[PDB]
RNA sequence: CCGGCCGGGAACUCAAAGGAGACUGCCAGUGAUAAACUGGAGGAAGGUGGGGAUGACGUCAAGUCAUCAUGGCCCUUACGACCAGGGCUACACACGUGCUACAAUGGCGCAUACAAAGAGAAGCGACCUCGCGAGAGCAAGCGGACCUCAUAAAGUGCGUCGUAGUCCGGAUUGGAGUCUGCAACUCGACUCCAUGAAGUCGGAAUCGCUAGUAAUCGUGGAUCAGAAUGCCACGGUGAAUAC
RNA sequence: AGGAGGUGAGGUUUU
């Protein structure tokens, strides 16, 4: 029995497949350490597993595409949370308490006319 | 714009379409690596004797209604003012203002 | 600048007028409007008045002016300070 | 600002020590979004400070923060056409923010060759009750005590 | 540590040190080092004299301070004597490659000078 | 000049397009030029006949013109004496075979283009602008419209200073997109100058 | 083995056209892969709205070229004749190829 | 054959079409039994969920007679028409808007990951050969979820420079060159070899910003034979503060 | 809701 989850971010998408195992991690035919150099990303991805003690019991395979390092980490975390909810459904009340069930919605605001950036209005002088 | 400007533009288009092949042959001769050093010189000699209006680089893109040189758009073939005027009335299919 | 393989640029209306004068010996000041043409060694020794925009500025071509553009030796806009 | 009450936003803790003051400090020190470089510099400075003072990195940072922390600040009241700078007590969150900002400014003004070394030296001086950060704190306290006559 | 009549600092690496000459840059320094079989992590010091001799021999293949400036001055004087537009701009102290003189011409105009 | 075109803003939702042909970048400019030429020819020829709209389609490299007008009898002729000539000239201009269709505009007082043209004709015939506007508003409100607005601007009554007058009857919601708004303009060229007329008509909101 | 690409400006008109084509294929044959939506071309233009000095005031228009693909695996002679036989309304262009 | 590549699948991202949903719908409290306000239950989003288009009678006799149309005045062997050259890019100056920077949160060298959105037929231009390099030659593919533009950069690891007008800064200048264009002198863009100015955080004063915002890093497109640090959009990292 | 005590650029022109 293989459980499934999907997560998204600003411009990324991550599919996560969970199986009962010994906690090994595979991401895009690679490893978490080789993929995410910064450990803040490792902390983000392992945060649900640190919150609920299921680290050494779930082997997961993850495919991710789009966005940056933080976006991919967030999408992976969301997919892992969805997979855990499908697995047990009793952890939703605790994950929502920490904010893992709720889905990121902040997006890059579009550029407008007359402004050098999204909100950076040009300099003013009489 | 001006009737004189439009006449100049149409005359230049006609000359370019008439002399396109002859100028292309001379350009190929000039760009050919294996060519006679005197034939390549005579090529430019003959090329510079042709009228200047017969070159695609001398014709400006104007509006087919007025002839405004600035603000021209190639897909619509009109100026920015005329494109907006046509779009607001519906003469251009699928050209609706949208937001994202 | 100009591509080396294409070669120097010169108008026939000046090339013919200078190649005739080479053998004619008519060293009277020639007049021309083509300031975009290069200077060939056969021109050396002649006086050419080139159109700067208002009138014709005379120039006596020397040996050191071969690869230089002809228009470089004719001022276009008058300036004398403020 | 004028009408609404601003709810705080969630701040992600740092992985090296699991704290939030360190995350706020690296956010303050970060410029142009170079959070990775800021975290590396802060980690190196904390390790140097710990190996110097014998304490842990978190304890050393906490004692330095406590030493830099002020208690009062001078602010303008403007009853009428008067520039009365009236002192008032400062919330602990703003105290921590001001202390971190002063530490960052002192480290930037330091003349060493590395920002990590500057920050470590400034933290050591703050823990030992010396440096431009504690001088700024003393100046603020002296101004408040001079304006103590204003409630 | 003396090459081409000038002195060269010893604490710097060879590539940086060779750039101190008028006419030698990073490319012409790396080429000389590769031709002479000298690495780039070494300084002017900690080296023998045959290496410096062959470095001077390889540098002699180029144009350096003694002849570099003479050629530049001769070209500038030739332009000025001929009277070309570029020579006239050099005479007047103005950009010669084609720029704007209405504003932002301080490099050739010199320091700011009011009326 | 701070208002947007209602017909241009309601193209996506309610209002249809006046040209429903498809092409690419290589053909768009030529098709637009040909459409402009044929529209200019038709609006210059059928001036007497009340013509409302001209739709153009280009399927199977042939041109299909559909004229919505209020005077089909005089538009067409006796037995095809004028429609055949119009088809021939349109085909000659476009370089492709042409098919012309005629549609009758019932209740001509409820069409913005026809009312604007009538007002322009009256203005160039020296009829009072206020009288013309009131007559048009009353007629359009009594034939079954939920709202009308008429505006006239520039050199009214032969005065030396221009002005902008307008009348409203009912409701004309311009900020509502689902509302069926019919809007058009017209220009009158009198000896005193140029006068502009704008007409807005409301025909009820649309659901779908 | 026969592929037809339909481009249009109206997602309803193109849907009607592809539905008619699918009905014709199901009548004169079978084994239709079904209509597959292809990426829509969003071509955007930005123009000025004033004939004089006004830069911050602009209008942004867009064109949404919708695209559909239909694949047929049993192209009988009558099916091909009917496909060439039938014509569609304006605003939709159909390209037919074997592959 | 280690590349979804090849049989194969309708599960997934995703491509688009049609729908559900977020509407103060509930709970508790306050409130004039009301409108209405505070919290939380669920929920992806809670109070306009975020952003954009949409800009009310009207002022500024505001701007455009040079987009265009047009009342009136003006010349009709010239205020009209054609061509060559030059100019619109001048220069003792003063002003605004922006780019590069003044340096170690850095420069330089090697190695190595993660994107989005768009253009392409007088076009985009693989692979290969040559040139250190802009680029030159043969020549596929693509009217385009296929092919090209097109390697994303900042980022990370390993080293060097060790606070100096510096291995920062590239201005200006000389020479040798490439591309487009009949024709790069006055005036195009880019490459190489050198030259390496002023500048070390900036006075009175002033500008933008309350969240994926500011700041910073790249990418694409319109214009265009060629010519943006401008303009319009895209994403990557990513804040502090609001008594 | 009643009574009592204070309380504002210190100045800064013309069009
Ligand atoms: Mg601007
Ligand atoms: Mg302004
Ligand atoms: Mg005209
Ligand atoms: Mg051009
Ligand atoms: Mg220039
Ligand atoms: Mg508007
Ligand atoms: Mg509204
Ligand atoms: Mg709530
Ligand atoms: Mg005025
Ligand atoms: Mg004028
Ligand atoms: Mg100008
Ligand atoms: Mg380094
Ligand atoms: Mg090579
Ligand atoms: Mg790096
Ligand atoms: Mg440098
Ligand atoms: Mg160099
Ligand atoms: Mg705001
Ligand atoms: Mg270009
Ligand atoms: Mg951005
Ligand atoms: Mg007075």
């Amino acid at each position: 029995n293989q459980y499934y989850g999907t997560g998204r971010r600003k411009s990324s998408a991550a599919r996560v497949f969970i199986k009962p195992g010994n906690g090994k991690i595979v991401i895009n035919q690679r490893s978490l350490e080789q993929y995410f150099g910064r450990e803040t990303a490792r902390m983000v991805v392992r945060q649900p597993l640190e919150l609920v003690d299921m680290v050494e019991k779930l082997d997961l395979y993850i495919t991710v595409k789009g966005g940056g390092i933080s976006g991919q980490a967030g999408a992976i975390r969301h997919g892992i949370t969805r997979a855990l909810m499908e697995y047990d459904e009793s952890l939703r009340s605790e994950l929502r308490k920490a904010g893992f069930v709720t889905r990121d919605a902040r997006q890059v605001e579009r550029k407008k006319v007359g402004l050098r950036k999204a909100r950076r209005r040009p300099q003013f002088s009489k | 714009a001006k009737q004189s400007m439009k006449a100049r533009e149409v005359k230049r288009v006609a000359l370019a379409d008439k002399y396109f092949a002859k100028r292309a042959e001379l350009k190929a001769i000039i760009s050919d690596v294996n060519a006679s050093d005197e034939d390549r010189w005579n090529a430019v000699l003959k090329l510079q004797t042709l009228p200047r209006d017969s070159s695609p680089s001398r014709q400006r893109n104007r509006c087919r209604q007025t002839g405004r040189p600035h603000g021209f758009l190639r897909k619509f073939g009109l100026s920015r003012i005329k494109v907006r005027e046509a779009a607001m009335r519906g003469e251009i299919p699928g050209l609706k203002k949208a937001s994202w | 600048p100009r591509s080396l393989k294409k070669g120097p640029f010169i108008d026939l209306h000046l090339l013919k007028k200078v190649e005739k004068a080479v053998e004619s010996g008519d060293k009277k000041p020639l007049r021309t409007w083509s300031r975009r043409s290069t200077i060939f060694p056969n021109m050396i020794g002649l006086t050419i008045a080139v159109h700067n925009g208002r009138q014709h500025v005379p120039v006596f071509v020397t040996d050191e002016m071969v690869g230089h553009k002809l228009g470089e030796f004719a001022p276009t806009r008058t300036y004398r300070g403020h | 600002p004028r009408r609404r009450v601003i709810g705080q936003r969630k701040i992600l803790p740092d992985p090296k020590f699991g704290s939030e003051l360190l995350a706020k400090f690296v956010n303050i020190l970060m410029v142009d979004g170079k959070k990775s470089t800021a975290e590396s510099i802060v980690y190196s400075a904390l390790e140097t400070l710990a190996q110097r003072s014998g304490k842990s990195e978190l304890e050393a940072f906490e004692v330095a923060l406590e030493n830099v922390r002020p208690t009062v600040e001078v602010k303008s009241r403007r009853v009428g056409g008067s520039t009365y700078q009236v002192p008032v007590e400062v919330r602990p969150v703003r105290r921590n923010a001001l202390a971190m900002r002063w530490i960052v400014e002192a480290a930037r003004k330091r003349g060493d060759k590395s920002m990590a070394l500057r920050l470590a030296n400034e933290l050591s001086d703050a823990a030992e009750n010396k440096g431009t950060a504690v001088k700024k704190r003393e100046d603020v306290h002296r101004m408040a005590e001079a304006n103590k006559a204003f409630a | 540590a003396r090459i081409a009549g000038i002195n060269i600092p010893d604490h710097k690496h060879a590539v940086i040190a060779l750039t101190s000459i008028y006419g030698v840059g990073k490319t012409r320094s790396k080429a000389i080092l590769a031709a002479a079989g000298i690495a780039e992590d070494v300084k002017i010091s900690e080296l023998s004299e045959g290496q410096i001799d062959t470095l001077r021999d390889e540098v002699a293949k180029f144009v350096v301070e003694g002849d570099l400036r003479r050629e530049i001055s001769m070209s500038i004087k030739r332009l000025m004597d001929l009277g070309c537009y570029r020579g006239l701009r050099h005479r007047r102290g103005l950009p010669v490659r084609g720029q704007r003189t209405k504003t932002n011409a301080r490099t050739r105009k010199g320091p700011r000078k009011p009326i | 000049g701070q208002k947007v075109h209602p017909n241009g803003i309601r193209l996506g939702i309610v209002k249809p397009w006046n040209s429903t042909w498809f092409a690419n970048t290589k053909e768009f400019a030529d098709n637009l030029d040909s459409d402009f030429k044929v529209r200019q020819y038709l609006t210059k020829e059928l001036a007497k006949a009340s013509v409302s709209r001209i739709v153009i389609e280009r399927p199977a490299k042939s041109i299909r013109v559909t004229i919505h007008t209020a005077r089909p009898g005089i538009v067409i002729g006796k037995k095809g004496e004028d429609v055949e000539k119009l088809r021939k000239v349109v085909a000659d201009i476009a370089g492709v075979p042409a098919q012309i269709n005629i549609a009758e505009v019932r209740k001509p007082e409820l069409d913005a283009k026809l009312v604007a043209d009538s007002i322009t004709s009256q203005l160039e015939r020296r009829v009072m602008f206020r009288r013309a506007m009131k007559r048009a508003v009353q007629n359009a409100m009594r034939l079954g419209a939920k709202g009308i607005k008429v505006e006239v601007s520039g050199r009214l009554g032969g005065a030396e200073i221009a002005r902008t007058e307008w009348y409203r009857e009912g409701r004309v919601p311009l900020h509502t997109l689902r509302a069926d708004i019919d809007y058009n303009t017209s220009e009158a060229h009198t000896t005193y100058g140029v006068i502009g007329v704008k007409v807005w008509i409301f025909k009820g909101e649309i659901l779908g | 083995r026969i592929r037809i690409r339909l481009k249009a400006f109206d997602h309803r008109l193109i849907d009607q056209a592809t539905a008619e084509i699918v009905e014709t294929a199901k009548r004169t044959g079978a084994q239709v892969r079904g209509p597959i939506p292809l990426p829509t071309r969003k071509e955007r233009f930005t123009v000025l709205i004033s004939p004089h000095v006004n830069k911050d005031a602009r209008d942004q228009y867009e064109i949404r070229t919708h695209l559909r693909l239909v694949d047929i695996v049993e192209p009988t002679e009558k099916t091909v004749d009917a496909l060439m036989r039938l014509d569609l309304a304006a605003g939709v262009d159909v390209q037919i190829s074997l592959g």
